[PDB]
RNA sequence: ACGAGACUCUGGCAUGCUAACUAGUUACGCGACCGGUCGGCGUAACUUCUUAGAGGGACAAGUGGCGUU
């Protein structure tokens, strides 16, 4: 019987994303930026807001937690998402494509094309799961 | 001589007060030795007497816990002892004494020295008693 | 809008005067 | 550079660095504060058996100590608590002596200057008041020194007249002379808030942020803008060592230290194992304490480990 | 209820019950905004008020509950703290210049 | 009726209309051949070394 | 070091089955010189389960709740029982407590079936914890039983509680319940 | 949005009450006896019990296991 209510947890994830710098491992800290801001009026309510942060700060080392973003980690997704590799995936020196892509590619004119290979292809036609 | 340290089991009115002299706890007027329930003696003269009996001759206390009930002054008298000794070797010895005296006082007793408030719980409209009806309902 | 007869209604939806309070709701 | 080696396991502690203003001290006997409600010594036997044995338990106190300080004699001290009590500790024999209120809203600690005679402490609770050892409020210390919450006040052990400075934690910081007794300027416009910076004693070269780790040095002479420099991550320690022009931050799992001769990172040195109290984020740093020698070095942590630079070669 | 709603409360309910229409009694009750109904804070946040009003058929009693503001004598505005509720004060961000060059003057 | 330290790898947990009767999978310290899994009432923690008295007649269902 | 006078000794209790550390707490910073020092395990996250055997001897005896009202009285049978066992073996009196338990006692003690189970027993291996701590329940319930309500002259009624609890006679009527439940345990068989 | 929780009162927890003639008490003036009848003027420091009388914090600066971790 230790589930904490929605009003610990709303008020402890928006703490957590908006003034992780000054948040730690701790709890002085959390009611002094309840008092600064957001002030919340009793006392087991901020010890248990004090351990919801604790136990979010502990799954947040590990990875980003779902309900909260902060600047570091966005910054460190951004940073992954602009990744711009030096050789492109698409850069391939030879490309392998079965006889009728390739006569496809025929039709198109665009058999003339060096950069391609003509790949045999399976020898037998069976490609479905067997009924049952 | 001031140490602050006081010795408080259950509700027992207690008082340490503490100047140079034998260590001696006065119950009923009976000392630390010879004590008013006559059937726990040893399990409170044990751990003093058999590593000295000048041991206790560092500061006297006046222990006169005015206490009623067994429970309450047995084993508040080895409370008196274990904190009177941890203070003044504390405040009045050196740190490594401190270290070594709160080894042995706590291979005495690991855990049991502070309690949670309850007492006797409240009594509720409706029974005799705090959990409890009138005539059953079978 | 006229309260009263909306009243006199909602406080018995199926009464003996339903039907005339529901007409005289109607226009 | 120099070369370093780590010497002697710490086994007999639970505190920190957390607050120590600089000042002149014997090597072997230091103070320092933590969190356990308590007040922790510094004996030095340089042995296996007890990397620091506390000297006397100052007891009396209920609350934890965010400023603690025992002058260069000690007899002459300062302290506060979260609540704010001055209370007057005696190292001779661990106890308590006189009591006061000096901290009007926890702050990080005291003011200093090069002439010690003004007590004005930071905050929040725009009452500001004089404190005065005598008991006696001379003059109302109340305006063009603290506009807002102010973080810290740095000691000012110069060979010139004073110019002493106050820093805090709404983007601001400001000049103060008691030959002056006016503001010149008064600087604004960082990215973030901040914690906790020092400032240069002679009013030289001001360092300022820690929403990012960054030490921004404004110039005092003319109330300018100087320049900015980075240094470690989001703590309440951008110290601009005065003993040192090296920059520390114990930054990640390393104290990195940048040097005049490329402001880069050379040289770690470090020789200590690993720990449990580790294995969670890596460990920060709060305040550093310099030895008036310029050899010796105090660094805390979130580690609950303290961490020492010891010029002995062993 | 809608002066209530203009006076500055953010709820209030009222109920009117006995005989309206008919010889049986109903209990009709309007409640606009919020209204705790549990706990501590509904003496030093909830106002209630019971009155009986005669009539040719009887007594009708009227209940009037209305919740009030954080602040007191009617939410003049924050004062020295005497925290009684939740409450998110969002101040105005701090803002960066956007020149390049810093202010000169 | 073997007699032998078993090691104890694998408690589910208690299952009864008592609730007292926790589930062990008894397994030998080093067979690896054979388990068994029995109804017992009393705390039996999970790695426990369990000293084997019999190694049939398995907790009875139905 | 701390013993019993200059005539008695503590440190002669070594049975080394190595199973015996996962319940029993003897591993790190357990030991007291107190037999019991006002415990408050019921305000603990149920860390009442690395009970020691003395303790459950202290508890696991008096029948209905016409004993509690000062647990003096606890304390004192707890003293009492160190001396009158002292008294009776001319040892330790917690080791031959122990030795005397362990030799008899649950081998397969009373636990159901499957799901529900009032009809039969099973044969259960009992577990060394609660093996022991059950046995100690044995021979306390025979104390109170044996001891209590006996037609005879009570000073050797430990004596008898012990042959009862042990050697096996026909005079406790607990040790022939526990015999029709070995009449269970041996019917799994 | 109401209810639940939070909230309030209540319970074997405090070495600060710059705290008390009802409760003992550092240095006075009582005092056989191996610094006390200064609680028998009244200690201006008190405080330990009493005042549950007013201001406080400490389930996560924790560990192991199960659980989609």
């Amino acid at each position: 019987g230790r589930v904490r209510t929605k009003t610990v947890k709303k008020a402890a994830r928006v703490i957590i994303e908006k003034y992780y710098t000054r948040l730690g491992n701790d709890f002085h800290t959390n009611k002094r930026v309840c008092e600064e801001i957001a002030i919340i009026p009793s006392k087991k309510l901020r010890n248990k807001i004090a351990g919801y942060v604790t136990h979010l700060m502990k799954r947040i080392q590990r990875g980003p937690v779902r309900g909260i973003s902060i600047k570091l980690q966005e910054e460190e997704r951004e940073r992954r998402d602009n990744y711009v590799p030096e050789v492109s995936a698409l850069d391939q020196e030879i490309i392998e494509v079965d006889p009728d892509t390739k006569e496809m590619l025929k039709l198109l004119d665009f058999g003339s094309l060096s950069n391609l290979q003509v790949t045999q292809p399976t020898v037998g036609m069976n490609f479905k799961t067997p009924r049952g | 001589q001031s140490v602050q340290v006081f010795g408080r089991k259950k509700t027992a009115t207690a008082v340490a007060h503490c100047k140079r002299g034998n260590g001696l706890i006065k119950v009923n007027g009976r000392p630390l030795e010879m004590i008013e329930p006559r059937t726990l003696q040893y399990k409170l003269l044990e751990p003093v007497l058999l590593l000295g009996k000048e041991r206790f001759a560092g500061v006297d206390i006046r222990v006169r816990v005015k206490g009623g009930g067994h429970v309450a002054q047995i084993y508040a008298i080895r409370q008196s002892i274990s904190k009177a000794l941890v203070a003044y070797y504390q405040k009045y010895v050196d740190e490594a004494s401190k270290k070594e005296i709160k080894d042995i006082l706590i291979q005495y007793d690991r855990t049991l020295l502070v309690a949670d408030p309850r007492r006797c719980e409240s009594k509720k409209f409706g029974g005799p008693g705090a959990r409890a009806r009138y005539q059953k309902s079978y | 809008f006229p309260y009263e007869v909306s009243d006199a209604l909602q406080d018995d939806p199926k009464g003996k005067y339903s039907k005339k309070l529901l007409n005289k709701l109607v226009g | 550079t120099e070369q370093m080696t780590l010497r002697g396991t710490l086994k007999g502690h639970n505190g920190w660095v957390t607050q120590i203003a600089t000042t002149p001290q014997f090597p072997d006997m230091i103070l320092s504060a933590s969190r356990d409600k308590t007040i922790i010594m510094w004996k030095l036997t340089r042995d296996e058996t007890n990397y620091g044995i506390p000297q006397r338990a100052l007891r009396g106190h209920s609350h934890f100590v965010s400023d603690v300080v025992i002058s260069s004699d000690g007899q002459f001290a300062l302290s506060g608590s979260w609540d704010g009590t001055l209370r007057l500790w005696d190292l001779t024999t661990g106890t308590t002596t006189r009591r006061f209120v000096g901290h009007t809203k926890d702050v990080l600690s005291v003011a200093f200057s090069s002439d010690n005679r003004q007590i004005v402490s930071g905050s929040r609770d725009k009452t500001i008041k004089l404190w005065n050892t005598l008991g006696v409020c001379k003059y109302t210390v109340q305006d063009e020194s603290h506009s807002e919450w102010v973080s810290c006040v740095r000691f000012s052990p110069n060979s010139s007249n004073p110019i002493i400075v106050s820093c805090g934690w709404d983007k601001l910081v400001k000049v103060w002379n008691l030959a002056n007794c006016k503001l010149k300027t008064n600087h604004i416009g960082h990215t973030g808030y901040l914690n906790t910076v020092t400032v240069s004693p002679d009013g030289s070269l001001c360092a300022s942020g820690g929403k990012d780790g960054q030490a921004m040095l404004w110039d005092l002479n003319e109330g300018k803008h100087l320049y900015t420099l980075d240094g470690g991550d989001i703590i309440n320690a951008l110290c601009f060592s005065p003993n040192r022009y090296w920059l520390c931050a114990a930054t990640g799992p390393s104290i990195k230290i940048w040097d005049l001769e490329g402001k880069i990172i050379v040289d770690e040195l470090k020789q200590e194992v690993i720990s449990t109290s580790s294995k969670a984020e890596p460990p920060q740093c709060t305040s550093l304490a310099w030895s008036a020698d310029g050899q010796t070095l105090f660094a805390g942590y979130t580690d609950n480990l303290v961490r020492v630079w010891q010029v002995t070669i062993g | 209820l809608r002066f209530i709603m203009e006076s500055g409360a953010k709820g209030c309910e009222v109920v009117v019950s006995g005989k309206l229409r008919g010889q049986r009694a109903k209990s009709m009750k309007f409640v606009d905004g919020l209204m705790i109904h549990s706990g501590d804070p509904v003496n030093y946040y909830v106002d209630t008020a019971v009155r009986h009003v005669l009539l040719r058929q009887g007594v009708l009693g009227i209940k009037v509950k209305i919740m009030l503001p954080w602040d007191p004598t009617g939410k003049i505005g924050p004062k020295k703290p005497l925290p009684d509720h939740v409450s998110i004060v969002e101040p105005k961000d701090e803002i960066l210049p956007t020149t390049p060059i810093s202010e000169q003057k | 009726q073997p007699i032998k330290l078993a090691r104890v790898t694998k408690v589910l947990g208690r299952t009864g209309s008592q609730g007292q009767c926790t589930q062990v999978r008894v397994e030998f310290m080093d067979d690896t051949s054979r388990s068994i899994i029995r109804n017992v009432k009393g705390p039996v923690r999970e790695g426990d070394v369990l000293t084997l008295l019999e190694s049939e007649r398995e907790a009875r269902r139905l | 070091d701390i013993k019993l006078f200059g005539k008695w000794s503590t440190d002669d209790v070594q049975i080394n089955d190595i199973s015996l550390q996962d319940y029993i707490a003897v591993k790190e910073k357990y030991a007291k010189y107190l037999p019991h020092s006002a415990g408050r395990y019921a305000a603990k996250r149920f860390r009442k389960a690395q009970c020691p055997i003395v303790e459950r001897l202290t508890n696991s005896m008096m029948m209905h709740g016409r004993n509690n009202g000062k647990k003096l009285m606890t304390v004192r049978i707890v003293k009492h029982a160190f001396e009158i066992i002292h008294l009776l073996t001319g040892e330790n009196p917690l080791q031959v407590l122990v030795n005397a338990i362990i030799n008899s006692g649950p081998r397969e003690d009373s636990t159901r079936i499957g799901r529900a189970g009032t009809v039969r027993r099973q044969a259960v291996d009992v577990s060394p914890l609660r093996r022991v701590n059950q046995a100690i329940w044995l021979l306390c319930t025979g104390a109170r039983e044996a001891a209590f309500r006996n037609i005879k002259t009570i000073a050797e009624c430990l004596a008898d509680e012990l042959i009862n609890a042990a050697k096996g006679s026909s005079n406790s009527y607990a040790i022939k319940k526990k015999d029709e439940l070995e009449r269970v345990a041996k019917s799994n068989r």
